[PDB]
C-alpha cells in the first residue's frame, strides 16, 4: 500500500525535474513558458512516448536495438540511418555534460556532509548581498571566471570529484548491478520523493523581506501574454518535455526492446509519462523557483537561471537548506540522493552508445564501455574548462536536437512505416484502447506542429546563432558536428563490414 | 564475440532436481531474451521456454510448464534453468540460445547433458590398440584406443593433446549393461610410427579421470 | 499450436547439384507481410547453426549457397551448389505464433562414389588381459555406402554373441563412413582358441575383406 505508493513515486525523479526544469522556466519567463510546455505535453510528449514504446518493442521483436537500424527497418533508405544517427548523438552528447553535473551534486553532497555550507550574510537583508555568498559557493566550486573569460578554472576538489564520478560510472558499467541497484534504488527513490515533498511543503511557508514564496508559484503559473510569440520559448518548452520524459533519447527505445510484443504499452506508457509530469511541475517546479523568488527576488532568480544551465538549484537549494532544521544534514541527504538519481540516468544515456558498439561493428562489452567512457571523459574537459560550452551542448542536444529527432521518429514510424500499421503496433496488448483523436493528432497535428515550430524557430534564432563569438563556443559547435560525422562514420563502417563477407 | 557457456554433464536419481547455469559473455546481458530448448540425441528440438533478463518474467511452453523453472542472476550475467521431478525421459541435451532481443536464436550454447538414472558413476578403462605382432607394414599404419566400462557419457578422446586431428574416426559409444563403451581409430603413415610417439588422451569429467595411453608395437 | 511438417525426412544429393528442403505450416507464418520461418544447420556434436532468417534473408558467416524462399504456408530452403561440410540435420522454425515450434528435421547426406572399407584388426590389450577381459576390435574405415556386414570367426566358427557395433556419421570431407566392431569375450575363452578373424562384406567387392591374427 504505502510501500507500493512510495515505490511508484520514485520511478520518475530525474535531475531534469530538479536541476534543469527550473533553469529552463526561469530563462524563459516562467508561466509564459508553461502554456507552450503544457500544450507540447498534450500534443507532443504523450504521443511520442507511446511512439517510442511501440518502436522499441517492435525493434526488440526484430533485434536491431539502435535507432539507425530500427529506422532502417522502417524505411529502407541510406538516409534513414543518418537521421537515425541523432539517436546516438543526442544521448552521447547529453552524457558528456550530464556526468559533470552529476559530479557537482556529489561534491555538494560531500561539502554538506562535512558541514562546509553557505550561510546567509548575517543582518545584511540585501538581496544582492544575500545572493553573493550562495553564488560564490557554486562559482568557487566550478570556478566561474570574471569578465566572460574563455577559460573556466574549476577547483581541484571539483576535478577530483569528477574523476571519482567517472570511476564510479565506469566501475558500474563494466560489472553488473547487485548491491547498489535494487537494494539501494528502492530506498533512495522513496526517500528522495519524501524529501522533495517535504521541501515543497516547507518552501511554500517561506516568506521573507525580499519577496514571498507564494509569489514564486504565482509567477510560474501566471501566463505572460507577451512571450508566447517567442519561438525560443516554444522550442525550449518542447525540448524540456523531451528531456524530462527521456522521450527524445534512444535509451527509452532500447530499454523498451525488452518488453514483449503482447505486453500493454498504452497504459504503462501513459502512466510513466503522467507520473513524470506530476513528478516535476508539482515538486521540482514548486521548490527552486518559489525559493529563489522568495529569497533573491524575481530579477535575481531570472538572471541566475539565464547565467547557465543547471546553476539555479546549486544556489537556490543550498540557500534554502540554510535557516532550516538540520539543514546541513538534510542537504547532504538531498544531494547524495540527487547524485544517485543522476547516476541511474547517466548509465542509461550511455547505454545507447554501448549497445550500438556491441550490436553493430561487433565489439565486446569491455571495448564498448571503455571506448564510450573514453569519449565522455575526454570530451567533458571541454564542458568543464570552456566557458559557455556546457550550455551550448545542453542547448543543441537537450533542447534543439531532441525535437527535430522526435519529428524524425514520428515521420519514420507513422508516415513511412504505416499510418495504420503504426496504430496497430501501438494498440496490440493495450489494457485500454488509444483515444480515437490521437490517430489524427499523431498523423496530422503533431508533425505539422513540430515542423512549423522548427521553421519559425529558425531564421528567428539562426542569424543570432551566427552572430555569437565567445571564441569558446565555436569550438563546441565544430566539435559536436565532428562527433556527429564520426558516428555517421561508425554506421558506414558497420555496413561495410557486413557487406564485405 | 558472444559466448554462452553451460555447466556440463550431470547425473541424477529420478525424482530429484537440478539447476543448469548458462553463463553469458561479451554482450550486454539485460538487452536480450534468453531461450531454453530441449533436444534428444535422435529427436528434433523442443522449445522449453524463454526469460527476459532485464525484468525476469519467464514464459514456458505448455509441455514443460511444471518441469522447468527459469531464473536469472543479473550480476553474474547468467541464466538458470531448474528441472524438477526428473525422469529418464528428461534425459537429453539442453541448449540456451539468445536471439537478438528475441529472427531467433542466432547464438547457441555448447549444450548441457543430463542423464537421469540411479546407476553409479564408473571411470573408463583405457586399453591401447596396437597392430598385431609382425603384421605386414604398408605406406601407412592404423592405431586405436579402446575406452570401456564407463558411465555416464560423454568422454573426450583426442590424440597427442589434440595435435593430430586429421584422419581420425571416433565412434559413438554403445550402452551395454549400464556401462558405455567406445573406440577411436587414427591413421598415420608408416614412417610416422613407431618412429614418432602416438598417444591417447582420454578424459571422463564425471569421474574426473584424465588418462593418457602410449601406443607401442607388439 | 502451429505444427511444422517437413518434406523428405532423409535426403541424399550428389556434389555440385542443388538440394531443396521444404517446410509446411498449419497456419500462416506471415504477420505484417513477413514470413517468420527460420533455418538451422546442425551437425552432430554441435548446437544448431542459424542459416536464414525471415525465410528469405541470408545470415552472415553463411555462404551465399544457402538461399531462402517461399511464403504463406509453404517454404523452401535451397542449397546450391551443395558442399561436403553441409552434411547435417536441417531444421525450420516458426516464430509467428507463440509458443515457438520446430520442424522434425531433414538429414542431408552426400552421394559419394562407391568405396572399399579399409579393415584393421586389433588384438586384446595385455593390460585388458590383466583385467580378465579380452576384446578384439576390427575397424572398417572410409567406405560407401553405409550398409555393411561384419562376421566374426573364431577358429573358423562364426561367433554371433558379444558383438557391439558402432557407426560414425558421414564424413564432411570425403563423404565416407566408418564402423567399429568389437567382439568381447573372457580371457579364459580367448585363451582357449587361436585364430581370430574379421570378415567384411561390402558392395564394392564380392569377395569379403578378411583380416585376422594368430593369438600368440
Amino acid at each position: 500500500r504505502l510501500g507500493l505508493i512510495l515505490a511508484m513515486a520514485g520511478n520518475a525523479v530525474g535531475l531534469g525535474n530538479f536541476l534543469r526544469f527550473p533553469v529552463q522556466a526561469a530563462e524563459n519567463g516562467g508561466g509564459a513558458f508553461m502554456i507552450p510546455y503544457i500544450i507540447a505535453f498534450l500534443l507532443v510528449g504523450i504521443p511520442l512516448m507511446w511512439i517510442e514504446w511501440a518502436m522499441g518493442r517492435y525493434g526488440g521483436a526484430q533485434g536491431h536495438g539502435t535507432t539507425p537500424a530500427i529506422f532502417y527497418l522502417l524505411w529502407r533508405n541510406r538516409f534513414a540511418k543518418i537521421l537515425g544517427v541523432f539517436g546516438l548523438w543526442i544521448p552521447l552528447v547529453v552524457a558528456i555534460y550530464y556526468v559533470y553535473i552529476e559530479s557537482w551534486t556529489l561534491g555538494f553532497a560531500i561539502k554538506f556532509l562535512v558541514g562546509l555550507v553557505p550561510e546567509p550574510p548575517p543582518n545584511a537583508t540585501d538581496p544582492d548581498s544575500i545572493l553573493r555568498p550562495f553564488k560564490e559557493f557554486l562559482y568557487s566550486y566550478i570556478g566561474v571566471p570574471k569578465g566572460d573569460e574563455p577559460i573556466l578554472k574549476p577547483s581541484l576538489f571539483a576535478y577530483i570529484v569528477f574523476l571519482i564520478t567517472m570511476f564510479i560510472n565506469v566501475s558500474i558499467l563494466i560489472r553488473g548491478i547487485s548491491k547498489g541497484i535494487e537494494r539501494f534504488a528502492k530506498i533512495a527513490m522513496p526517500t528522495l520523493f519524501i524529501l522533495a515533498v517535504f521541501l515543497v511543503i516547507r518552501v511554500f511557508l517561506l516568506e521573507t523581506p525580499n519577496g514571498t514564496a507564494a509569489d514564486g508559484l504565482n509567477f510560474l503559473w501566471t501566463p505572460d501574454f507577451e512571450k508566447l510569440k517567442d519561438p525560443g520559448v516554444w522550442i525550449a518548452a518542447v525540448g524540456q518535455i523531451f528531456f524530462t520524459l527521456s522521450l527524445g533519447f534512444g535509451a527509452i527505445i532500447t530499454y523498451a526492446s525488452a518488453v514483449r510484443k503482447d505486453q500493454d504499452i498504452v497504459l504503462s506508457g501513459l502512466t510513466a509519462a503522467t507520473l513524470n509530469e506530476a513528478a516535476e511541475v508539482i515538486l521540482g517546479g514548486s521548490i527552486s523557483i518559489p525559493a529563489a523568488v522568495a529569497f533573491f527576488g524575481v530579477a535575481n532568480a531570472v538572471a541566475i537561471a539565464k547565467a547557465g544551465a543547471f546553476n539555479l538549484g546549486f544556489i537556490t537549494l543550498p540557500a534554502i537548506f540554510s535557516q532550516t532544521a538540520g539543514g546541513t544534514f538534510l542537504g547532504f541527504l538531498w544531494f547524495f540522493l540527487l547524485f544517485f538519481a543522476g547516476l541511474v540516468a547517466s548509465i542509461a544515456i550511455m547505454q545507447p552508445m554501448i549497445a550500438f558498439l556491441e550490436d553493430e561493428l561487433k565489439l565486446s562489452r569491455k571495448h564498448a564501455v571503455l571506448w564510450t567512457a573514453a569519449i565522455v571523459f575526454f570530451s567533458a574537459h571541454l564542458v568543464m574548462f570552456l566557458n559557455k560550452s556546457l550550455d551550448e551542448m545542453d542547448f543543441w542536444a537537450g533542447t534543439i536536437g531532441v525535437v527535430f529527432f522526435g519529428l524524425t521518429e514520428l515521420i519514420i514510424f507513422f508516415w513511412i512505416f504505416g499510418a495504420d500499421k503504426a496504430w496497430e503496433e501501438i494498440n496490440r496488448g493495450g489494457i485500454i484502447k488509444v483515444p480515437r483523436i490521437y490517430y489524427y493528432v499523431m498523423r496530422y497535428i503533431t508533425p505539422a506542429f513540430l515542423a512549423v515550430l522548427l521553421v519559425v524557430w529558425a531564421r528567428e534564432y539562426i542569424p543570432k546563432i551566427m552572430e555569437e563569438t565567445h571564441w569558446t563556443v565555436w569550438i563546441t559547435r565544430f566539435y559536436i558536428i565532428g562527433l556527429f560525422l564520426f558516428l555517421t562514420f561508425l554506421v558506414f563502417l558497420a555496413e561495410r563490414r557486413r557487406n564485405h563477407e | 564475440q558472444v559466448q554462452l557457456q553451460q555447466s556440463g554433464t550431470e547425473l541424477m536419481r529420478p525424482g530429484a532436481s537440478v539447476k543448469i547455469s548458462c553463463k553469458a559473455f561479451g554482450y550486454t546481458f539485460t538487452n536480450h531474451h534468453i531461450n531454453w530448448m530441449k533436444q534428444r540425441p535422435g529427436q528434433g528440438l523442443d522449445w522449453i521456454g524463454y526469460i527476459i533478463p532485464y525484468n525476469d518474467y519467464t514464459t514456458n511452453n505448455r509441455k514443460f510448464k511444471g518441469k522447468a523453472t527459469l531464473t536469472v542472476d543479473r550480476s553474474s550475467s547468467t541464466a538458470y534453468m531448474e528441472l524438477s521431478s526428473l525422469t529418464s525421459e528428461d534425459s537429453a541435451v539442453y541448449y540456451c540460445a539468445r536471439g537478438n532481443y528475441g529472427a531467433w536464436f542466432a547464438y547457441w550454447g555448447q549444450g548441457t547433458l543430463v542423464t537421469v538414472s540411479a546407476a553409479k558413476t564408473t571411470p573408463p578403462s583405457v586399453y591401447p590398440l596396437a597392430p598385431g605382432s609382425a603384421a605386414q607394414t604398408n605406406s601407412m599404419v592404423t592405431l586405436g584406443c579402446l575406452v570401456k566400462g564407463y558411465f555416464p557419457e560423454p568422454v573426450t578422446v583426442t590424440w597427442n593433446s589434440g595435435s593430430l586431428s586429421s584422419g581420425v574416426h571416433t565412434f559413438p559409444a554403445v550402452l551395454q549393461s549400464d556401462l558405455y563403451t567406445l573406440s577411436s581409430s587414427v591413421t598415420v603413415p608408416s614412417s610416422t610410427w613407431p618412429s614418432e610417439t602416438v598417444t591417447c588422451n582420454v578424459a571422463h569429467p564425471a569421474s574426473s579421470t584424465k588418462v593418457d595411453k602410449k601406443i607401442v608395437p607388439r | 499450436d502451429i505444427v511444422l511438417t517437413q518434406s523428405p525426412t532423409y535426403l541424399a544429393v550428389s556434389l555440385g547439384q542443388r538440394a531443396t528442403i521444404s517446410c509446411r505450416a498449419s497456419e500462416s507464418v506471415d504477420t505484417y507481410d513477413n514470413s517468420f520461418i527460420h533455418w538451422y544447420q546442425q551437425k552432430p556434436g554441435q548446437p544448431p547453426k542459424l542459416l536464414i532468417y525471415r525465410a528469405s534473408n541470408l545470415e552472415s558467416g553463411i555462404p551465399a549457397r544457402f538461399s531462402g524462399s517461399g511464403s504463406r504456408t509453404d517454404f523452401t530452403l535451397t542449397i546450391n551448389p551443395v558442399e561436403t561440410d553441409d552434411v547435417a540435420t536441417y531444421y525450420c522454425q516458426q516464430s509467428n505464433e507463440d509458443p515457438l515450434t520446430f520442424g522434425s528435421g531433414t538429414k542431408l547426406e552426400i552421394k559419394r562414389a562407391d568405396a572399399a572399407p579399409t579393415v584393421s584388426i586389433f588384438p586384446p590389450s595385455s593390460e585388458q588381459l590383466t583385467s580378465g577381459g579380452a576384446s578384439v576390435v576390427c575397424f572398417l574405415n572410409n567406405f560407401y555406402p553405409k550398409d555393411i556386414n561384419v562376421k566374426w570367426k573364431i577358429d573358423g566358427s562364426e561367433r554371433q554373441n558379444g558383438v557391439l557395433n558402432s557407426w560414425t556419421d558421414q564424413d564432411s570431407k570425403d563423404s565416407t563412413y566408418s564402423m567399429s566392431s568389437t567382439l568381447t569375450l573372457t580371457k579364459d575363452e580367448y585363451e582357449r582358441h587361436n585364430s581370430y578373424t574379421c570378415e567384411a562384406t561390402h558392395k564394392t567387392s564380392t569377395s569379403p575383406i578378411v583380416k585376422s591374427f594368430n593369438r600368440n
